[PDB]
RNA sequence: GGUUCGUUCCAUGGAAUUAACGUAAACCCUUGCUUUAUUUGUAAAUAUUAUAAAGCAGUUCACCUUUAUAUAGGAAAUGAU
């Protein structure tokens, strides 16, 4: 097996998403809601549950988001030391 | 004087204690 | 056991500073009836001072910014859910958990109005995506929504089915015994709400598998 | 407990009795509506725009007899003076913010 | 590369340093407060509505968080105001 490459010259040394963009966490809870009413029906009783816990989503508060990664000033600090060069 | 009579009216407690006094059939 | 004011409120555990007999010293304290105890109750704020879904059902009868009316039409409607026999819950239409039985309903207009409207209301919403779904159809999806936005569709369909009934009598209690009575349907179960709530729920499970669409995963990731 | 607007009762000027817990709403959240004796003399406005503006009024003549009321008065929201007024009617405007028919072609 | 309502601000570039206009600032109405004035307005008055000249005021303080340590941001009826 061989090595990494050395990268070509590049305009920017980049990555696009510096941070994760997690997903809204709820619509994994509204995916077992509407689990429920596939195999149990709509209006039955064992869906009673998953129903509370998905009313309880949207009346909690949305978490605020992390603060940006530098990882894209760094990227920028070592690029022609890392790569055969910087594109004009 | 009601307070010691017991007679000072609470709204509140009348109708939670008539619900659950089972009077309500 | 005769009272008298040296020891009315000795017997009676009531506060003098409260009744102003035995005043406290505003120079040092700064009060002088007592201090309210913080944090206050949220219906002592004179904006929320109504009931959530009794302040937000209120301003959806509103039209023209007649508040004032809208504001009588529900308190006739809590008047007539209050003179009305308690209702007949329906088995197969289950209310919210956690409700109180029927027979406490009548007594409580505010939880019978609430019962109501978060037992019809929907748990999702239907979003289409344009052109996504093959030659020019979209690709719907479900998706939840808040309470506010739960409780505003529920008591929108209601409306809806009210407009569309015909007169009855006469008087100012028309628009609101003829909002009431629907709201008795729905806690019984025999109201056609139910019929449109299980009719958004069924397009729920047949797209829950839109939300991982091969289309909503690759809008411009394929050059 | 005696409350005047105008020399008339509370009752007999406003006719709406949402007006008048928001008149009084200082003394009530405070627990104090037997304890004072308001005279209240208003001018222009509404109904319902003179009605919070006495609530403002009682409250500051309250925190005169009593200034360690103002933590609750806070909470009870009787303590900001609302600032929101009727926007002008503007040129090409239908009303402050309407606008005419626009017509594409 | 970050950040900001914003070519805003910070850092940086084997090329930059500056000017004008727009932007911004300021101005007008409006909000709280201070002083002045009291008729043709104000029930009385030991002056508080109204009238209108000037001045002050905010994202200011507190709390929380905070990158490259350089420039900051968030919370919103239950800190102050
Ligand atoms: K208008
Ligand atoms: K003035
Ligand atoms: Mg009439
Ligand atoms: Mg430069
Ligand atoms: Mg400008
Ligand atoms: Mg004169």
């Amino acid at each position: 097996p061989n090595k990494p490459i050395r990268l070509p010259p590049l305009k920017q040394l980049r990555v696009r998403q510096a941070n994760k963009a997690e997903e809204n966490p709820c619509i994994a809870v509204m995916s077992s809601v509407l689990a429920c009413w596939a195999s149990a029906g709509y209006n039955s009783a064992g869906c009673a549950t998953v129903e509370n816990a998905l009313r309880a989503c949207m009346d909690a508060p949305k978490p605020a988001p992390k603060p940006n990664n530098t990882i894209n000033y760094h990227l920028s600090r070592f690029q022609e030391r890392l790569t055969q060069g910087k594109s004009k | 004087e009601k307070v010691v009579q017991g007679a000072l009216v609470d709204g509140a407690d009348v109708v939670k204690q008539y619900l659950e006094s089972g009077a309500a059939e | 056991v005769e009272v008298t004011p040296e020891n009315a409120a000795a017997l009676s555990q009531l506060s003098e500073i409260a009744y102003g007999v035995k005043a406290a010293d505003v120079a040092i304290e700064g009060h002088k009836y007592g201090l309210p105890t913080l944090p206050l109750p949220s219906e002592l704020h004179h904006k929320y001072r109504y009931s959530e879904v009794v302040n937000h059902a209120t301003k959806l009868l509103m039209k023209d910014g007649k508040l004032s009316k809208a504001q009588r039409d529900m308190a006739m409607i809590l008047n007539y859910l209050r003179s009305s026999p308690p209702p007949k819950l329906n088995p197969s239409r289950p209310l919210i958990p956690g409700h109180p039985p029927a027979s406490h309903l009548p007594l409580n207009p505010v939880e019978y109005l609430t019962v109501a409207i978060d037992s019809v209301a929907p748990l999702i919403k239907m979003r289409g995506y344009k052109g996504l779904a093959g030659g020019g159809r979209s690709l719907e999806v479900p998706q939840p929504i808040p309470a506010r936005q739960r409780r505003s569709t529920a008591f929108k369909w209601i409306l809806d089915v009210v407009n569309k009934k015909p007169s009855k009598g006469s008087g100012r209690t028309m628009f609101a015994h003829r909002v009431a009575e629907e709201i008795v349907a729905v806690v019984e179960g025999r109201s056609s709400v139910w019929d449109k709530r299980m009719l958004i729920h069924k397009l729920g499970t047949a797209n829950r598998a839109n939300l991982n669409s091969p289309a909503l995963q690759l809008k411009g990731k394929r050059f | 407990g005696e409350v005047l607007v105008n020399g008339k009762t509370l009752a007999e000027y406003f006719g709406r009795v949402h007006d008048r817990e928001s008149a009084v709403w200082a003394l009530r959240a405070t627990n104090r509506i037997d304890k004072y004796n308001v005279w209240v003399k208003v001018e222009g406005g509404g109904t319902t725009g003179q009605a919070e503006a006495i609530t403002l009024a009682i409250a500051k003549a309250l925190l005169a007899h009593e200034p360690a009321l103002k933590p609750a008065l806070r909470r009870a929201g009787c303590v900001t003076r609302d600032p929101r007024k009727v926007e002008r009617k503007k040129h090409g405007h239908v009303k402050a913010r309407k606008m005419p028919t626009w017509v594409k072609r």
